[PDB]
RNA sequence: GUGUAGUAUCUGUUCUUUUCAGUGUAACAACUGAAAUGACCUCGAGGCUC
RNA sequence: UUACUAAGUCUCAUGUACUACAU
């Protein structure tokens, strides 16, 4: 009861707190407020995952439905027992070759995605629309564009994108001071394609542990 | 039957390992093994014996390790107080 | 792509000076 | 045990004795069950030896074991193998 | 100490031996942009690391984080690390350490792969061998 | 920062979208919504920028000028003192109350007349407090078109609060 | 192609004494105890009301 | 231009699996 009553307000808990925008409003129950947060907001620490305090046994999810069952890493692919062994609604295969997708064709193979230091898995969350979005800002840059976007958009080729002419009135983007597109800053003759333009970089080792040779364990 | 037993192995680590947080801990409590642990191993190697017996530039290297097992009771601040 | 992976090979060139233990018994003959 | 929940453990400082299993239990690891790469023989406390007590099967704890005991290299590692004396007291 | 640009070695009070490498993703940025536009201007991070800086502002603060690299425990306490471009004309660089207690040793960094493939295999031999000779001399005793 | 995008086709699709606006800036987030009632796209977008500038400048140069499945795109950037006052006479326009109570302060917005009980009230919105302390010291209890009004802070209970005082001066600051 | 006992899981349905105090809870929830009756005013809300 | 969150408890029915047990 007193000691139920006797807590100090968040906001007076903040002060405490190098880093108030992590302490919430439960941490005023904290026992030992003061201590959990100096801990909580200590510089490597990684807070609890938020699932808790919901019933749902940390999996109800809607998004869970629409999971697909899975899919080969595509070293693996590869190898061909996809046809071989139908998983979806005997086939003879080379020891060198399975091996060698591991070892020779593999070693240097990792997962794309992985996650970091302070990643957590929260419920809704679904790592694979991330990972096309990684590889996609790879892929895609600015003055590139796509067949299918450009039929949508309904640009034949050898034509400048509609924000060319804006573009020449109002200047080139501000977030890229770098970016050349044809009839303007860069050479119109170098159109080609879907690239209407590129980024020139005005910019212009061994780490220690440079290997300078790969070996693998060889089976035979 | 299982989390009953769990009960038991909580009771029988926290004797031999000492302190153990079971649900509720003090921070008294807590914080004591965690001083107990960090000045155990400082005294415990005699590496970081060796370190710490330089940094704090004590006459021997004992009076440093015996410091730190002092150290491990509470009193022994109030001791100091009393020299 | 080349791994970095720095693999790093231990030496200890010069052992541990600082005696901390001792015994008198005879072993050896 | 790690299968079977009501099978309690002794949990003592080991003695130089070795414990012994019946063939019906050889091969497992007394903490993990496992059958796989052991490590080291297992040790119990003089208070699980004694008189005929001793030649039990300190998993079954019945029958009457020839065979030592072995941790496997997963508990070697976890350290389980040091924690204390395994027995199962209670039948289960 | 640094061995390089991107990597560091350090040391600890307990003992430990470390050396650190910051990310590609960093370096790539750091390689392609001044340090001007770090602290105030226009810097493009991928969506993870801002997603990173609101979710986890305490440990992201530094917007990167060094994926560990080399690990090792020496009992002692290190007191100076050297790297030498070459020992004694040798080509490999090494890294040379006096501990507190007193030691001197070297991390030398393996070229090509089957040096710390080989290396590695003998490593897990004598790791085990204690072991190895305890399974024999207890078949043996199965034997008689 | 963030800009709102509307008039867009379900057909296109996410990756089409970052496709379309990084030619334009650099992207930092885009929420696309899908419907959980037509398992779908609802057919309009949100793209957070890394800065305003860049927000406003896609705002400028993106606003119709892409064409997207023969529709074009759309692109749009994304507290004050009240007074209750009753018995008001019939004859007593609301431009006639906004004559009355401008000489004692400013009007955020026009006074709103309602009926009550036949019993004629309105409510007046003031841009300052101690302005609406003025037009209270003057008319409360006042006779106007030969009518008693009376004039008081209006419910929220009411309006006035020492709190009041407090950030209503902020927010005039 | 059956019967005995028993279990889990959907979905449908529906909102349990208006309040107070205690336990309880991260806060809820839940649990534990009691009970206002009468009068009035403005638009279910409101009362330094009696 | 809609800036992204709903089911819970009870009651009485329906949907579907299952576990010991017997011919």
């Amino acid at each position: 009861k007193r000691r139920k009553t006797e807590k100090p307000s968040l906001s007076q808990l903040k002060s405490q707190v190098p880093y108030p925008q992590i302490i919430e409003w439960y941490d005023c129950d904290a026992r030992y407020p003061g201590l959990l947060a100096s801990i909580k907001c200590t510089k490597n620490v990684i807070p609890v995952p938020s699932h808790w305090q919901s019933k749902k046994e940390y999996l109800s999810g809607r998004s869970l439905l629409g999971k697909r069952p899975f899919e080969l890493p595509d070293i693996i692919k590869k190898t061909n027992i996809e046809q071989m062994r139908s998983t979806l609604p005997a086939l003879d295969l080379d020891y060198k070759k399975l091996h060698d997708v591991f070892f020779k064709i593999g070693a240097n193979w990792k997962p794309d995605h992985l996650l970091c230091f302070g990643d957590v898995y929260y419920e809704n969350r679904n790592l694979f629309e991330e990972t096309n979005w990684k590889r996609m800002v790879d892929h895609k840059r600015p003055g590139r564009i796509s067949q299918e976007l450009r039929a949508i958009m309904n640009l034949p080729e050898g034509q400048l994108p509609p924000w060319c002419m804006k573009m020449k009135d109002i200047g080139l983007p501000t977030g890229y001071p770098d970016l050349k597109i044809a009839g303007l800053n860069w050479d119109i003759t170098n159109l080609k394609g879907d690239v209407y333009g590129k980024i020139i970089p005005n910019h212009h080792r061994n780490y220690f542990g440079a290997l300078i040779s790969f070996e693998t364990p060889e089976f035979e | 039957a299982e989390k009953q037993r769990q009960l038991k192995l909580q009771k029988i680590y926290k004797q031999k390992y000492i302190g153990l947080g079971d649900e509720s801990t003090t921070r008294e409590q807590w914080q004591r093994n965690v001083r107990n642990d960090t000045l155990n191993t400082l005294q415990g190697h005699s590496a970081s014996l060796e370190y710490v017996s330089l940094s704090r530039g004590d006459l021997s290297i004992r009076d440093t390790r015996i410091h730190l097992l002092k150290s491990m009771s509470p009193g022994y601040k109030a001791y100091l107080r009393e020299e | 792509a080349k791994d970095d992976e720095l693999y790093l090979y231990h030496l200890t060139l010069k052992k541990q000076t600082n005696f901390v233990h001792s015994c008198i018994g005879h072993f050896v003959d | 045990s790690r299968h079977q929940f009501d099978l309690i453990m002794c949990l003592k400082q080991p003695g130089v004795q070795t414990g012994l299993l019946c063939e019906k239990c050889d091969g497992k690891c007394p903490i993990c069950d496992s059958y796989v790469r052991p490590k080291r023989k297992v040790r119990v406390c003089e208070n699980c030896s004694f008189g005929k007590q001793a030649k039990n099967c300190i998993i079954c704890n019945l029958n009457v074991g020839v065979n030592d005991a072995f941790y496997c290299w997963e508990c070697c590692r976890l350290g389980k193998d040091k924690d204390g004396c395994p027995r199962i007291l209670n039948l289960g | 100490k640094f061995l390089d640009e991107a990597t560091v070695i350090g040391a600890d009070r307990y003992g430990n031996a470390w050396t650190l490498r910051s990310p590609p993703e960093c370096e790539k940025i750091m390689s392609n942009h001044d340090p001007s536009e770090l602290s105030n201007g226009a810097i493009k991070y991928p969506l993870d690391v801002i997603t990173l800086q609101q979710k986890l502002p305490n440990t992201y603060d530094c917007k990167f984080k060094f994926q560990l690299l080399n690990h090792f425990f020496v009992n002692d306490i290190i007191t100076d690390f050297h790297i030498l471009d070459s020992l004694s004309n040798s080509d490999r660089p090494g890294c040379i350490y006096m501990g507190l207690q007193g030691t001197v040793g070297c991390f030398i960094p393996l070229l090509s792969k089957g040096n710390v493939f080989m290396m590695g295999n003998i490593e897990n031999i004598m790791a085990e061998a204690d072991d190895t000779f305890y399974l024999d001399y207890e078949s043996r005793k199965k034997n008689n | 920062n963030t800009v709102y995008v509307g008039n867009i086709d379900p057909r296109i699709t996410k990756e089409q979208l970052y496709e379309l606006f990084i030619q334009i800036n650099p992207v930092l987030r885009i929420k696309y919504p899908k419907d959980k009632v037509l398992q779908a796209y609802q057919g309009y977008a949100f793209i957070e920028f890394y800065n305003q500038g860049d927000a406003q400048y896609a705002i400028k140069i993106m606003n119709n000028t892409v064409r997207l499945y023969d529709r074009l795109i759309k692109v749009r950037q994304v507290p004050i003192a009240k007074l209750f006052i009753k018995n008001l006479a019939d004859s007593i326009d609301s431009d006639q109350l906004v004559k009355i109570f401008n000489k004692f302060g400013k009007l955020i917005r026009e006074p709103e007349i309602f009926y009550l009980s036949k019993l004629k009230c309105a409510y007046v919105y003031f841009e300052d407090f101690e302005k609406a302390d003025l037009a209270i010291k003057s008319l409360n209890n006042q006779l106007v078109a030969n009518n008693r009004i009376t004039v008081d802070y209006a419910f929220k209970n009411g309006k006035g609060n020492a709190k009041y005082g407090d950030d209503v001066d902020r927010l005039l600051n």
